């Protein structure tokens, strides 16, 4: 199981940007997909997942105005294994969001914690200037 | 749901429609032979269960402990994270060992129970 | 981050290492459960506890979370170098999101 | 007593003689011999599994959760019990068994779901 | 550590009650070929039936072991429990009671009519 994602991107302030998280060696519908926010004044803080299967979106209301999640179909590998992609969009950048920016894999389907990560991509840099 | 359609659900989740599963002259020649293994299938599965006490249930717990060599997973590993199709190939090279184990129990368990009964 | 832990906490290798994470009584810890993370600076996270009682899989027997009303806590047997990491608190729900705590940062004496 | 000797008997008579009759339902020309085999087999097995779907498997008698809906029949117990037979009274519920049928095996699922918990 | 099939026949009776599973698995698993073969199917379904009817009638089905409220008749044998249990194969102890057995299963049949109706009895007292 891994996920890759967008390098890192400059972006003027106002601007919009779109990362990308390429996932595979697991099923795509099967499990959660997690935005991760990491800024040095906030720390950690989660942005919000969207399910691969049903479309269904939990925001926190910090981002709920702002970021805008989509999946795409996921095309099989092995019965048990499937490739896709999770994108995100943060519209209207602010030098508050710039941070190392993390998409990670849910950890397991009809438990209490469904949608906790399990595991994450290597994350990437977003900075703004103006 | 229907029939098998629990299949791409969790192991857990489908515990709640074993219910629904449980259930279910050329021409007339190979309905014949088709009438004969339908119900060769039905008992092999009855003649287990009726062996294993379990006859009647569609969940009977048992006396045999788990062995983790069998699997290492953790309950929640197990119930929720698994299909029964994926489960059912972890445990391929062992499933004929543990319904010896649920056997031998069985007869133990009878023979005790005979005994209990005797001193009565 | 309504949650908070102690700035660091430290030991000599080989000890054992507690970490607390706190609240308001509203947000930890009834009704709700408390996941723990290493999170490496410049690295992905590697997470460690689930609901506040069990290891994740592929986690090193060592580790082990503790769960009361008013707080809940981890840790660390064997205190080994791998572990001079930062870590952090999270409360969730099944219906609600992660709220990450302030951190902690583990130290080795010696 | 014999097979089916107690048929013309009262129902609470006939009572006495359930394993009388559960006894001997098992036991070119090669085919229709066996058609004929394979088909006493059949009933058989088809009686025994909707015992099982009633949870009333291995029971000569079983009681279940299924009220009696006076509709089928107004009858008291003593008039049913004591001055009718077998094969006048399923003669009297012959349309309404097929609905009696599903009730007892939809009252099984709702106990199987009990015993779960 | 299993004898294997039939591996107990010659074992005293009170041992081969410890192999009953063994048995008790395999009695469905073990043109004019063809023919043959389908008569051998339905036989071993009619032969694993056969045993199985008499135990759903006396109530013991589901259970290897089967105690019942007949008594015992000096009659069909006037051995003490060693002299079976601990002196005989139960290939032996088929012969001796071998003109009973219809006997013996019909009493077990009406005993067990007659306890179903009981608890039909007293269940309706409640
Ligand atoms: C195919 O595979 C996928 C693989 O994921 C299967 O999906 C998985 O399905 C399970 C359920 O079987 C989900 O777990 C449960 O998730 C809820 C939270 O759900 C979030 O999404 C909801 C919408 O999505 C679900 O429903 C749609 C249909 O409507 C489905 O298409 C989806 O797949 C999902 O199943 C949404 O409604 C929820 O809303 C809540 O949060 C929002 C946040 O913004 C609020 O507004 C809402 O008001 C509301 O609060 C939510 O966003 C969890 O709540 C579940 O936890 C309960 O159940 C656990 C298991 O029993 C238990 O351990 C927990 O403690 C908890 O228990 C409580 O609820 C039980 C159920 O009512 C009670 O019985 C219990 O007593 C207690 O009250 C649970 O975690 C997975 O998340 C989902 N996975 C993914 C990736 O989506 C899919 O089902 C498979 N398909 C088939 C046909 O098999
Ligand atoms: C085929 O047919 C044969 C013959 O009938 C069957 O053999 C019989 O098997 C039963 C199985 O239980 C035997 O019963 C037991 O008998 C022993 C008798 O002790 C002798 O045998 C021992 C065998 O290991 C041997 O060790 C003994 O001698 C050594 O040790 C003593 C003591 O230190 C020493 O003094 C000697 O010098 C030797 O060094 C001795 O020769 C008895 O000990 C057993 O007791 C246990 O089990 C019973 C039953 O559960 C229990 O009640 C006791 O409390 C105790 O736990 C047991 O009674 C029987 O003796 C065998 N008969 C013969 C003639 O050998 C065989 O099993 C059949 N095969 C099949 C496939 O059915
Ligand atoms: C839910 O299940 C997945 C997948 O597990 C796979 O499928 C299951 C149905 C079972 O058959 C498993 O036996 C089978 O592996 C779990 O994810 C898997 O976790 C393992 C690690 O525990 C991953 O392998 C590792 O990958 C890392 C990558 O850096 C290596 O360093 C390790 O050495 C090791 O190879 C594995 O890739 C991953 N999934 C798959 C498809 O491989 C998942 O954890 C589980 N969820 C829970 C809560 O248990
Ligand atoms: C064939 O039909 C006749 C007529 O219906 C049956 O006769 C009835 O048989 C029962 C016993 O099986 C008799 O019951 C007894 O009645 C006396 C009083 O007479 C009572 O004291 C006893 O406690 C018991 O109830 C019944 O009287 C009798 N009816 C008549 C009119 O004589 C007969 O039994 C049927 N045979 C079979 C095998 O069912
Ligand atoms: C598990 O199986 C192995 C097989 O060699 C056996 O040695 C071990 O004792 C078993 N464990 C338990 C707890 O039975
Ligand atoms: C079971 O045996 C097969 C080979 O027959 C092997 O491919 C498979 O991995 C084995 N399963 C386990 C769990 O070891
Ligand atoms: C015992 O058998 C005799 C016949 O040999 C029979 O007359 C007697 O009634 C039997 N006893 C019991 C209690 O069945
Ligand atoms: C069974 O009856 C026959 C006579 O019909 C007799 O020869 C035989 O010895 C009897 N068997 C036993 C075990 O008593």
């Amino acid at each position: 199981g891994q996920l890759v994602q967008s390098g890192a991107e400059l972006k003027k302030p106002g601007a919009s940007v779109k990362i990308s998280c390429k996932t595979s060696g697991y099923r795509f519908n099967f499990y959660h997909i997690n935005w991760i926010r990491q800024t040095a004044g906030r720390g950690p803080e989660w942005m919000g997942w969207i399910s691969p299967y049903s479309g269904d979106k939990n925001l926190a209301p910090a981002f709920q105005d702002r970021v805008i999640m989509t999946t795409d179909t996921e095309v099989p590998v092995t019965s048990f294994t499937s490739t896709g992609a999770a994108y995100m969009e943060i519209r209207n950048l602010k030098f508050d969001d710039t941070g190392t920016y993390f998409c990670a894999k849910g950890l397991l389907r009809d438990g209490s914690s469904t949608w906790l990560p399990y595991l994450w991509g290597q994350g990437t840099l977003l900075t703004v200037s103006s | 749901l229907g029939f098998l359609g629990a299949a791409g659900s969790t192991m857990g989740a489908a515990s709640i429609t074993l219910t629904v599963q449980a259930r279910q002259t050329h021409w007339g020649i190979k309905q014949l032979q088709a009438r004969v293994l339908a119900v060769e299938h039905y008992l092999r599965d009855q003649q287990l269960l009726g062996i294993w006490g379990c006859s009647g249930k569609l969940i009977c717990c048992t006396n045999v402990p788990w062995n983790s060599s069998w699997s290492n997973k953790s309950l929640d590993e197990i119930w929720n994270n698994m299909t029964w199709l994926q489960w059912d190939k972890e445990i391929n090279n062992y499933t004929q060992l543990i319904y010896r184990l649920i056997e031998e129990s069985q007869n133990q368990q009878e023979k005790n129970e005979k005994e209990l009964l005797e001193l009565d | 981050s309504v949650l908070t832990q102690s700035a660091s906490v430290s030991g000599s290798l080989g000890q054992s290492v507690t970490i607390s994470c706190t609240g308001p009584n509203s947000v930890c810890c009834s009704h709700k459960s408390i996941s723990w993370y290493q999170w490496p600076p410049g690295r992905a996270p590697t997470l460690i506890i689930y609901e506040d009682n069990e290891r994740a899989p592929g986690i090193s027997p060592r580790f082990s979370g503790y769960k009361s009303y008013w707080s809940a806590y981890l840790t660390i047997s064997d205190l080994r170098p791998e572990d001079e990491t930062t870590y952090y608190c999270c409360s969730y729900t099944h219906n609600s999101g992660c709220v990450f705590g302030t951190g902690t940062k583990v130290s080795v004496l010696g």
